[PDB]
RNA sequence: GGUUCGUUCCAUGGAAUUAACGUAAACCCUUGCUUUAUUUGUAAAUAUUAUAAAGCAGUUCACCUUUAUAUAGGAAAUGAU
């Protein structure tokens, strides 16, 4: 028989039978979620609040980590450089600006993202590309033109050992070494600026962070394009401009937005709203019935059975050839891929994804600053400067009156806030900035 | 007693219990012999033991009386395989082989004999071709790893012209300029 | 050498469009309860739904997500770090929480699907699983014989520790335990 | 100690002074000013082919040389930094400057920071479906099912686990009994 | 930081801590004007 | 001054009261069980009423850092002792400025 | 003349490779050794949930990081090579691939193939086989040590350690009340 | 000059055309309704309290009145809701 305690647990079986009701209400489509990750730093929820109390503070302490890890740089010993001598701080630009860290967290790992704006490469790329090709063209000949001489005898073998392939390296950088200094100066300096990036160094800074969460710490490092697609690489930049003494404040705002395209618009059409009607193209109205046996039992059409005939009619395969009705399989160490992952297209796909993605384009940008920024060495009032260009509205709420989801129950979710504080010689500053999606 | 309403299935005429095997046999067939043999030679082993095991798992019987169409906000927007990983839209690959901490910056002479083994393994198929020296600059190690091509974590890059941006963009500066 | 023409697609990916099928629970005993917390709902919601599928290839009957009552911890602070207290400001953190519970499902099974969450747990969210099992009487003889069939299992898996012999630094092994699990989670 | 000095006693000391030519330089390494002896007859050897070799073949190593010298003629060109220039205004570093020409200009081909978001949060999608398409269906196959206890079977513990956290409560075992 | 440039230091790689180096540049500026601490007594006054 | 460490230990907004809560945190860490023992003799009418005088003498000439009562939480973002809010390690106003700009993870402007 | 030539079709395509990257394979793989590791650790009567708490105890010992066999095989070995040889501590390794990279990395460390028998039979013990000391039952209330190792021994709160600092203190107290 | 809760809207001016912020919209709670989920909440139950994710809803329709014919407003327990 059975236990009696299991038993006492059958009896209380009150479950509600689910009915499988038909929806006789036009349903609107949802709003647009925008991602997590983008209300709090760290996206996480812990049990024991033990292990949250502290992350307010290692934000501090990993981003200043992270600051200087993007700015590291060979030694100019190591180079050959031949640094010059000044006591003068130097302000260089073209390196590489990180952002405020996201943390995803988990009870196993943490994917910490930054997006970096890569302005190092944008210089040593173009540099080293100007070396003409045929300094590798004639180099191969060297290497031809010395085996035939200095490898033989009269005008790899087994009879060649390697205590003269010694001898014979040293020869060609005897009467090339200034020529390989040149082309390793510039190639350790990319390299570094590629293994930034790659788990060559990015594993010596995970054992540096992982002591604070105590985890494996997965980075998602994204490159931007322009500086201005974040503030908190734009206000940075702005910073280290304005700390020159002689730096001209209204000027170095107008060269930044001079550099913010804003895409062309209709002013009327942005700001004409929507009228509400049923869109019976979601497929929410379409089927008004969800259950497969109303929908594939002859409804409307005849002989529409096979679930994939009914899927292919509402989403967009990619399997298919024609786009519709045909999946043709051919019937009778390399990549264990299927025999058609190369004939498949992701020309829509890449239209539907960003398509579904808000807040892409830019349409505003608003920079502030405030402080002491005056150039004479006296107790000055302090100084307050303002530009804008575009509008950080949402115009999806604001105009088309959609519903929308604002941030941390206040801020709306395609503005980004971040501020810098730096300091002259006289006192501090601050450089406020704000950027806006369409 | 069931888990579900009947009232779904009696409207389509599946009272009888006989009747609702018609409608799977009729409806969710599963793959012939034909089928199964060409669907398994285009997958490799290990995605085929996927989708035997999966027609099993699912039966016929629970798609007719609580088969449902997915609408809400997750659900995918396209239909796709998901058997491989695409450039752009899925996440960067990890399939290279872990860094070394003993290896360190390649000095004058490495950097020579690097440079003349390459010269050796591209001399091995005139001189370096474009694609040689480009593959050079980007993708030959500056490390004594024995040119590893360790595994980036920089995010997949967008398209030449993401949809969406394209074609509402015109540049203020001139070149000309 | 020839075209088949496939007459469907896969039953596994059909069923990535089809909401997460159920098994039926002949008895309805619950067997675990799975309840997900997160201070957001579209992670929650999610996972909610790929956790529900794992449980249908298992066998597993879930029931679920049932939406608990969220919770809400408030704090009213001054605007200003000073005098200014005529004008405060609230603040809050909703706690978004779901349960699903199994019935009917074999302890080992229920703990397969709890290690498969972990191993693809999504960011953001928390987990706490109950999981309840029958057993005879007489439990310290069935934990004593059980030794050599859990002394199999582990032969492969010692592996992963190592220490130098006699490790002195671990000194009294119960009171290293005791007082390292605390410097683990921090207290308590 | 005391107040701090400068640190200039720092720099790379070349190996090469001025270009050498495998003559010149063999006679050097070969002047027998610390070498083994064993290995100087190795350079010795190497020496002795070099001056063997025609003076054509010679002529035609002194000219490649200086062709490669022309050809890195314009990777060492102190470019000069535009009048009105943003990115070099203040820049030490002579290696990186260059024309500046559309380098800031934008081609249509990155989103805002707040739309990688939800880019990201589709990769990760494909992810999980990619895992419950090809993972979960093995799951069936080291599945159990579920069998009614027996009548021997009258207790019912209760283990509550954290899945991966270290919280104190995850040591109450709670039993039941008719 | 300290602990940063002893991992990547053996790399030779070098990175400046901009804020010691703006501590130490500014006590350097008071002695240029004659403003920096006294000599630190280390006896009883008397 | 004898329990401060003569290496800082501190991670957090270092002070010259943080650093003295710190170190009354460490000794009463070290001497709760001790501590524990003769509250629990002074409170035992069982044993004579020499044993309770004697505990009772004893737990007097204790350091006043082995106290708990004079541990104190504190800001750890600029080391004040007034208005921090146990959840946070931080003061009320502290507490604003990482939750509008996000640090704080889950916490939002409440509004109803 | 300073011009930087626009770059190629066949640049761009090289670069496209490298940014948004290629075509890559995925092979699924799902056992319950894959998952062995993730799993709860419940004092269960199937041996599943008693061989994850074994290794829940090894993870403890190990320095407390979780079970991550997902995220590399790197770590630090200038950190693991004082752990294991000034502290004496043992070491846990998610994989045999994290395990042979500490290897190769370090000049001649070598690191034991498993811990000892001693260390496995305290493992089992307590973890799994949960052998405790029960609180004995006091009757007269005027036995103080007695009754203090009662309540001592039913809790987790006061440790092995703990315990000691108090009867230390306590046999003292006892000791010099007497005539 | 009208109108509007409102630099709201319409008309007009021998000078206007426009951009940003506030405003408005939207947001959170609350209200009616639909679908979803039924445990730890619910007497039962064919699902109706509660819990909480999404969607819809208003001054919308009807009635009365209405300037320059351009923009609208009124009625408030005995029209609907
Ligand atoms: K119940
Ligand atoms: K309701
Ligand atoms: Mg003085
Ligand atoms: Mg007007
Ligand atoms: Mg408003």
């Amino acid at each position: 028989s059975a236990s009696v305690i299991f038993s006492k647990y059958i009896n209380n079986n009150n479950n509600k039978l689910i009915p499988f009701k038909i929806k006789n209400s036009d349903l609107g489509r949802t709003r647009y979620f925008p991602p997590i990750s983008k209300e709090w730093k760290n996206s996480i929820y812990v049990f024991n609040h033990n292990n949250l109390k502290n992350l307010p503070l290692f934000d501090i302490n990993i981003n200043s980590l992270i600051k200087d890890y993007f700015n590291l740089q060979f030694k100019d010993k190591i180079l050959f450089k031949k640094k010059r001598l000044s006591k003068v701080k130097v302000v260089s630009l073209n390196k590489i600006y990180a952002s405020k860290a996201e943390i995803k967290h988990t009870n196993t790992k943490a994917i910490l993202t930054v997006y970096t704006f890569n302005r190092e490469k944008i210089s040593l790329y173009k540099k080293i590309k100007k070396l003409k090709k045929s300094f590798y063209f004639v180099f191969d000949k060297i290497i031809s033109f010395s085996e035939r001489v200095i490898l033989s005898g009269v005008p790899v073998l087994p009879w060649i050992t390697e205590s003269h392939v010694n001898i014979w390296r040293k020869i060609i950088i005897a009467s090339l070494y200034k020529e390989l200094i040149l082309l390793r100066k510039y190639k350790l300096r990319l390299d570094l600026n590629k293994y930034k990036f790659e788990e060559k160094l990015l594993y010596r800074l995970n054992n540096l962070i992982m002591k604070y969460y105590n985890k494996k710490v997965e980075f998602n490092i994204v490159n931007m394009r322009s500086f201005l697609l974040n503030s908190d690489i734009l206000t940075k930049i702005l910073a280290l401009k304005l700390k020159n003494r002689n730096a001209r404040v209204i000027k170095i705002m107008d060269v930044i937005l001079n550099k913010a395209n804003l895409p062309k618009i209709n002013r009327v059409q942005e700001k004409a709203s929507l009228i509400k009607s049923v869109d019976w193209n979601l497929l929410e109205n379409k089927f008004k019935n969800l259950n497969l046996s109303f929908i594939l039992n002859d409804a409307s059409y005849a002989e529409r059975n096979n679930l994939s005939e009914l899927l292919n009619k509402l989403y967009y395969n990619v399997l298919l050839v024609s786009q519709k009705g045909v999946w043709a399989l051919r019937s009778p160490a390399q990549p264990k891929v299927s025999s058609f992952a190369k004939a498949k297209k992701y020309a829509k796909i890449y239209q539907i994804i960003f398509n579904s993605i808000n807040y892409k384009n830019m349409g505003g940008l608003r920079l502030e600053i405030k402080g002491r920024l005056t150039k004479r060495y006296r107790a000055d009032r302090s100084l307050f400067k303002v530009k804008w260009k575009g509008g950080l509205k949402n115009l999806d709420s604001s105009y088309k009156g959609l519903s929308s989801v604002n941030m941390r129950g206040y801020a709306k979710p395609n503005v980004e806030y971040s501020i810098f504080t730096s300091k002259r010689r006289i006192g501090a500053f601050a450089v406020k900035g704000w950027v806006s999606g369409k | 007693r069931s888990r579900f309403k009947n009232v779904r299935a009696v409207e389509m005429g599946l009272t009888s219990d006989a009747k609702i095997e018609s409608f799977t046999k009729k409806k969710f067939a599963e793959y012939t012999e034909d089928e199964k043999a060409a669907l398994a030679h285009n997958y490799p082993a290990e995605h085929m033991e996927a989708i035997e095991a999966a027609e099993a798992a699912i039966d016929p019987k629970d798609l007719t009386i609580q088969g449902r169409l997915r609408v809400d906000p997750y659900r995918m927007p396209y239909i796709d395989d998901f058997s491989e990983i695409q450039p752009i839209i899925d996440k960067r690959a990890r399939r290279s082989a872990p860094p070394s901490h003993k290896a360190r910056f390649m000095d004058v002479d490495e950097f020579t004999q690097d440079l003349i083994n390459w010269a050796d393994e591209i001399r091995r198929g005139t001189g370096p071709t474009d694609g040689d020296i480009l593959s050079y600059i980007l993708e030959r190690s500056s490390m004594t790893d024995n040119n590893l091509q360790a595994n980036s974590s920089l995010a997949p890059a967008l398209p030449d012209k993401v949809p969406g941006v394209e074609g509402k963009y015109r540049n203020a500066i001139d070149p000309a300029d | 050498e020839q075209e088949v023409i496939m007459s469907r697609m896969p039953r596994s990916l059909e069923a990535l469009y089809l909401q997460p099928l159920r098994r039926e629970a002949e008895y309805g005993v619950p067997s675990c309860d799975l309840q997900l917390r997160s201070y957001s709902i579209r992670n929650l919601e999610f996972f909610c739904d790929f956790a529900l599928r794992a449980a249908y290839y298992l066998g597993l009957p879930a029931f679920g997500p049932v939406p608990l009552p969220r919770m809400i911890e408030r704090w009213t602070v001054p605007k200003s770090h000073f005098i200014f207290k005529k004008s405060q400001e609230n603040f809050e953190r909703v706690t978004l929480r779901r349960l699903i519970q199994i019935k009917d499902g074999h302890p080992e099974t229920v703990q397969l699907w709890l290690a498969f969450l972990q191993k693809h747990a999504y960011y953001g969210i928390g987990m706490k699983a109950n999981v309840w099992e029958f057993s005879k009487l007489g439990v310290s003889k069935a934990m004593d014989e059980s030794k050599s069939e859990v002394e199999k299992l582990l032969e492969t898996r010692w592996e992963h520790l190592s220490h130098v012999s006699d490790m002195k630094g671990v000194g009294n092994f119960e009171d290293f335990l005791a007082k390292e699990r605390l410097r683990i989670s921090g207290g308590r | 100690e005391g107040v701090p000095v400068p640190k200039r006693e720092d720099d790379a000391k070349l190996e090469f002074t001025r270009p050498y030519n495998p003559g010149e330089f063999l006679s050097e390494k070969l002047r027998s000013d610390d070498l083994q002896d064993w290995e100087r007859e190795r350079y010795e050897r190497a020496l002795t082919s070099w001056e063997q070799t025609p003076d054509d073949l010679k002529r035609g190593w002194s000219t490649m040389i200086r062709d490669i010298e022309q050809a890195a003629a314009p990777l060492r060109r102190v470019v000069m930094p535009r009048r009105s220039t943003f990115w070099y205004e203040e820049e030490k570093d002579t290696d990186l400057i260059t024309n500046e020409d559309g380098e800031d200009d934008f081609h249509e081909n990155d989103i805002m920071s707040l739309g990688h978001g939800k880019l990201e949060e589709h990769r990760e999608f494909r992810e999980y479906a990619r895992i419950a398409v090809w993972e979960m269906p093995l799951l069936s196959k080291y599945a159990k099912p579920f069998v009614p206890p027996t009548s021997e079977e009258v207790l019912r513990f209760r283990y509550t686990t954290y899945m991966g956290e270290f919280h104190p409560a995850d040591r109450k075992v709670v039993v039941e009994f008719c | 930081i300290r602990e940063l440039q002893k991992e990547f230091g053996t790399l030779g790689l070098e990175v400046d801590d901009e804020v010691d180096d703006d501590r130490l540049e500014h006590l350097a500026a008071l002695r240029a004007r004659d403003k920096g601490a006294p000599k630190k007594k280390r006896t009883a006054p008397s | 001054s004898m329990f401060r460490a003569k290496k800082l230990d501190l991670g957090c907004f270092t002070n010259v009261r943080v650093l003295r809560d710190h170190s009354k945190r460490k000794a009463f860490l070290e001497a709760e069980p001790e501590r524990q023992a003769l509250r629990y003799v002074i409170r035992n009418t069982t044993l004579p009423a020499r044993t309770r005088a004697v505990a009772q003498l004893q737990l007097t000439q204790m350091h006043a850092y082995t106290r708990p009562t004079q541990i104190r939480n504190r800001c750890i973002l600029g080391g004040k002792s007034r208005g921090i809010l146990r959840d946070f390690k931080m003061t009320r106003y502290n507490f604003r400025m990482n939750a509008l700009m996000g640090n704080i993870p889950g916490v939002k402007k409440a509004s109803w | 003349d300073d011009y930087d030539a626009p770059p190629t079709e066949e640049e761009k395509a090289f670069l496209r490779g490298l940014e948004q990257g290629k075509v890559t394979e995925y092979v699924p793989k799902l056992t319950p050794d894959t998952l062995l590791g993730y799993g709860p650790p419940v004092a269960t009567d199937a041996a599943l949930g008693k061989v994850e708490s074994a290794m829940r105890t090894m993870r403890i010992l190990g320095g407390g990081l979780p079970f991550n066999d997902q995220s590399g095989v790197t770590s630090d070995p200038t950190a693991i090579k004082h752990r294991y040889v000034h502290e004496k501590k043992p070491v846990f390794f998610s994989s045999v691939e994290e395990k042979e990279w500490v290897r190769e990395s370090l000049d001649k460390f070598a690191v034991s193939e498993g811990p000892e028998k001693k260390t496995k039979q305290k493992i089992l013990e307590t973890s799994v086989l949960g052998k405790y000391e029960e609180p004995k039952y006091v009757e007269s209330l005027t036995e103080t040590v007695k009754m203090v190792e009662k309540y001592q021994g039913g809790t987790f709160s006061y440790a092995p350690s703990d315990a000691d600092k108090f009867n230390k203190k306590l046999n003292q107290l006892l000791a010099a009340g007497l005539p």
